[PDB]
């Protein structure tokens, strides 16, 4: 049986001060897939960090420059006021089946200096 | 709050390894715990999860019965027993807590379908290298069944 598969752009480039939006689109997915999307930031040489959960909720401690939106067809992470420290790989995650999770392939965000 | 993994290292193809993770600074026995891995230069890949009780243990499709997740609540420990390892399994393995589920089900027992979750605490990860010291061509993979 088909399971949910999450796709993200392979790479995105941005300049400091700008805004970027990373999409997470699913196949064999539904509104609940996007309602449950969580986003993870992985800086070079660091462990991943939870940025968003439940599609749009931001945990305490996570910068207010990170926001997220979701529809019945996609989930998106938006980073406002881009800083060099935002250079990282970003992964979306949701359920592949009722009892298994899957990550998107990841998006490499380059901050152009 | 921290998660510290152990047991990673060099293993020969077809070999076995047991990873461990020490948890501290939170009510371990009431939380779901996950294993996530990341092959060198590749993306995050979800491996497994276990509930408070160990009555629910779920695995990604590539596991095919080769890995067993387990936990020792009073010892604040999480394990991943891995057998029949191949070059496909070479990766950093991260021990991960589902901190969000705790705020909806504080027992960490119920395996409700598609429940609200958040992998909020991650270890630094332990490296597993399935190698014979040969190039990529010297590696194996799955037989394709099951």
């Amino acid at each position: 049986a088909s399971q949910s598969v999450l796709t993200q752009p392979v790479s995105v480039s941005g300049s400091p001060g700008q805004s970027i939006t990373i999409s997470c689109t699913g196949t064999s997915s539904n509104a609940d897939t996007y309602n449950l999307v969580s986003w993870y930031q992985q800086r070079p040489g660091k462990a991943p960090k939870l940025m968003i959960y439940e599609g749009t909720k931001r945990p305490s401690g996570v910068s207010n420059r990170f926001s997220a939106s979701k529809s019945a067809t996609a989930a998106s992470l938006t980073i406002s006021g881009l800083q060099p420290e935002d250079e990282a790989d970003y992964y979306c995650c949701s359920y592949a089946t009722s009892r298994t999770l899957v990550f998107g392939g990841g998006t490499k965000l380059t901050v152009v200096a | 709050v921290q998660l510290v993994e152990s047991g990673g290292g060099l293993v020969r193809p077809g070999g076995s390894l047991r990873l461990s993770c020490a948890a501290s600074g939170f009510s371990y026995s009431n939380h779901w715990m996950h294993w996530v891995r990341q092959a060198p230069g590749k993306g995050l890949v979800w491996v497994s999860r276990i509930n408070s009780d160990g009555s629910t243990r779920n695995y990604a499709d590539f596991v095919k019965g080769r890995f067993t997740i387990s936990r020792d609540n009073a010892e604040n420990t999480l394990y991943l027993e891995m057998n029949s390892l191949t070059a496909d399994d070479t990766a950093v393995y991260y021990c991960v807590r589902d901190g969000v589920r705790f705020y909806y089900d504080s027992t960490g027992y119920y395996p409700d379908s598609f429940f609200k979750y958040g992998m909020d605490v991650w270890g630094q990860g332990t490296t597993v290298t399935v190698s014979s010291g040969t190039g990529g061509s010297g590696g194996g993979g799955s037989g394709g069944g099951g």
